[PDB]
């Protein structure tokens, strides 16, 4: 088909900033390119068709340029209701493939995460399964790494993570991670640790407990 | 006002695949291709045109045709019928165009017979439409 | 915007009588027929076009087909678009000639576009092979 | 809306000279001739068309007609619309070949439309048979 | 040629009624059909062209529909001023045949006529002929019967009627009957009477004079 | 090429007058003719294109007629600010040759000049040359005569004049005569006169200064 390669995948910006999003196509594609805005839990919204034409009621801080292969969306002075995901889309051929989207998020200062570790409840252990949770709280930027060690042996494929959206006050993130393993394997071992790497952390933080 | 001018891909020579992504060819204001058919962007009256050119150099007769269909019902048709004992090379060119009421999502496509014998260049084999 | 696309009546075979009341033929925004002519609805520029196709098979056979504008003065008929061909005797195989053309013409309201043809018995009456059309720029 | 319809000059018979100052010829809303070219009056989509007719009665004879767009690059002309025919010696009867074509093009203001022709002497120089024209969409 | 068969020939509807008129064409005709409105002794007015398009300054209660062969004028809410003959017309071919028209009458509550009688003028009796005139005023419906008794002896073939068109406000009619007779025969008799029959009168009203 | 022969070369009319200017083209030329207006030291203004189409902003009194080969610019009510040189231009061919222009002067009731005499500057006199300046201010018609008298001996070839263009409000001229001579010749004489002859003066005005 035709591929639409948006870049960057995300970018952090502040209000009144000029924001430039690029969309590169696998073919030449006339000017048959559109741009959409999407906020979570809502449908997309047409901003731009025909590469540069602005759809009706779309504010003039939005613009599109480009021809052939390199297309750009540009917000001139960002506004507090402009923090969304922007999709480009080829309108030349069928199906009408969309790019993978660029997320415009809020810039703020670096914020080290605050780490907490939680052992399994006792009543959960009656179920035969053991969930260990590591909480990374109120950090920025989003890039954080969590390592699970069980008696200094590090684990691979038994953890799941989940991150929140920027908080509505300090614009920070929070990460939960859940090591999950049988009551069997859980009893074999004593020390359970959760090692965090972040940009605000000058050395890695390890939180841990004994059972 | 919508308009498209499509052109043959010469990297095929055994299929006539249309494209609007080069110099001289284009889509404007709503047109789009979908599987080698031009999609009509809105309902209204359009002028639709096509040209082809066949050629050869000379057992059985050779049937040439080119058609603009509405994806099947012919809008524009032409034939020619080149026969055996031709002591010199030949060359037949076919052109036509007309106004048609089309609806949104109608699919303009073209059928051709004697495809191997086509002369593919921007200025000799094309297919296009514009809203009135 | 005024537009019209006309088609032959296949029920005639010895005449080319234009029509506009089927699938694939139409009058729109003011066009009208008057005794086999198409009537220009308002003054302005118009793209005018017409296609014919003849086929078949003592003397040479003269084919011809012309888009005309009726006038008040001598001639009474000025040619806007003209084509001829001339198919001859000793043809061991069936033949087929096709004439297409169109151009822009400044016309006025009430002007009459007609077509004259030579070799009408040889016409190929179908919607996609014989037509007469005009549209306002 | 810009439009132009050009005719050949019958007083030449060895060159195809476009002109717009007669009946059935015109410039309208900004079109302009420049050294036998048509000058595109503003940027936009245009339908560009042309027709020629050749006629006559040792070596093969080459006919050709082409609507060109002047370019600054090389070979300074890019082909928009092209046709050929190849009329050969041993013909016991007079011949007549006709070439028509038109298409939509994206042009900008100042672009120069011209036509190259091969076989100029055999051209039928009359208003309904040899013409060159363009109009804005 | 082409024939335009309108139906019905005539209809009668109350104010605010939806009225619907058909026109069937002899051929297919594209959508090339127009509709006109003609009040008595006035030129037609263009209402609809191209089957469905409303001419400028025609109020929105008039609409046109139909395609190919069966066409339809529609008045959504009939107004007291909409009484007229309506014509359809084919705009496809020449001559541009009109249909035969549809007389739209307005239906009203019943209204008894006011009767008035007029003797012959003295200056007209010099001429040797005597016109007697009966006026029936502002009635509905149109069907009225006027009898002329001369000395209780009713008259036969010597009167003429004429009726006005529906009023544009109260939608009524008025009738003039003229008993015409020689000065001689006028002076043989004394009592000239006018006896009006109408739906609005439970009992026939006579109006008369003596000479 | 195509030659454009504009006529007359110039003309004089009063305010209110209907002024007609002709342009004749060497070939037939469709309606492909334009008209421009140029005030001295400023760029032409488009007035009329396509023979008869008035460029936007151009007042109604300006109109253009003609087709084929004879063309006409017409100002119906000539205004005090309409003085300029008007050009026609063939727009059909290349190059787009202009007519030679027509100069329009405005006619006015006679106005006497206001004379002023300026002596040489002290700092110029150190330079070894004396420039004496006479000023004729706000007069009509253009034709004036300036005599330079030095101790009543009138001067010949040592003075230079310049006239302004007509005012766009009051339609009057202004003259500046500059008598120039070496400091060597300026030290020789005492009385420096400037004598003005005009049509609004009933007898020549002399303005002088003692050295």
């Amino acid at each position: 088909d035709i591929q639409m390669t948006q870049s960057p995948s995300s970018l952090s910006a502040s209000v009144g900033d000029r924001v430039t999003i690029t969309c590169r196509a696998s073919q030449a594609v006339s000017s048959a390119v559109a741009w959409y805005q999407q906020k979570p839990g809502k449908a997309p919204k047409l901003l731009i068709y025909s590469a540069s034409h602005r759809y009706t009621g779309v504010p003039s801080r939005f613009s599109g340029s480009g021809s052939g292969t390199d297309f750009t969306l540009t917000i001139s002075s960002l506004q507090p209701e402009d923090f969304a995901t922007y999709y480009c889309q080829e309108s030349y051929s069928t199906p009408w493939t969309f790019g993978q989207g660029t997320k415009v998020e809020i810039k703020r200062t670096v914020a080290a995460p605050s780490v907490f570790i939680f052992p399994p409840s006792d009543e959960q252990l009656k179920s035969g399964t053991a969930s260990v949770v590591c909480l990374l709280n109120n950090f920025y930027p989003r890039e954080a790494k969590v390592q699970w060690k069980v008696d200094n042996a590090l684990q691979s494929g038994n953890s799941q993570e989940s991150v929140t959206e920027q908080d509505s006050k300090d614009s920070t993130y929070s990460l939960s991670s859940t090591l999950t393993l049988s009551k069997a394997d859980y009893e074999k071992h004593k020390v359970y640790a959760c090692e965090v790497t972040h940009q605000g952390l000058s050395s890695p933080v390890t939180k841990s407990f004994n059972r | 006002k919508p308009a498209a001018h499509l052109i043959g891909d010469p990297s095929k020579q055994n299929s006539l695949l249309w494209r609007a992504n080069t110099d001289r060819a284009f889509l404007q204001d709503g047109f789009s291709l979908s599987n080698n058919s031009l999609l009509v962007p809105t309902s209204g009256i359009y002028f639709v045109y096509s040209q082809v050119v066949f050629s050869g150099k000379a057992s059985s007769p050779l049937y040439l045709a080119h058609e603009v269909q509405l994806f099947h019902v012919p809008l524009l048709s032409s034939q020619k019928m080149v026969y055996p004992g031709l002591q010199e090379p030949w060359l037949h060119s076919m052109y036509h165009g007309a106004a048609f009421q089309l609806t949104q999502g109608d699919q303009l496509s073209t059928h051709t017979d004697g495809i191997p014998h086509l002369v593919l260049s921007p200025s000799t084999v094309f297919f296009g439409a514009f809203a009135l």
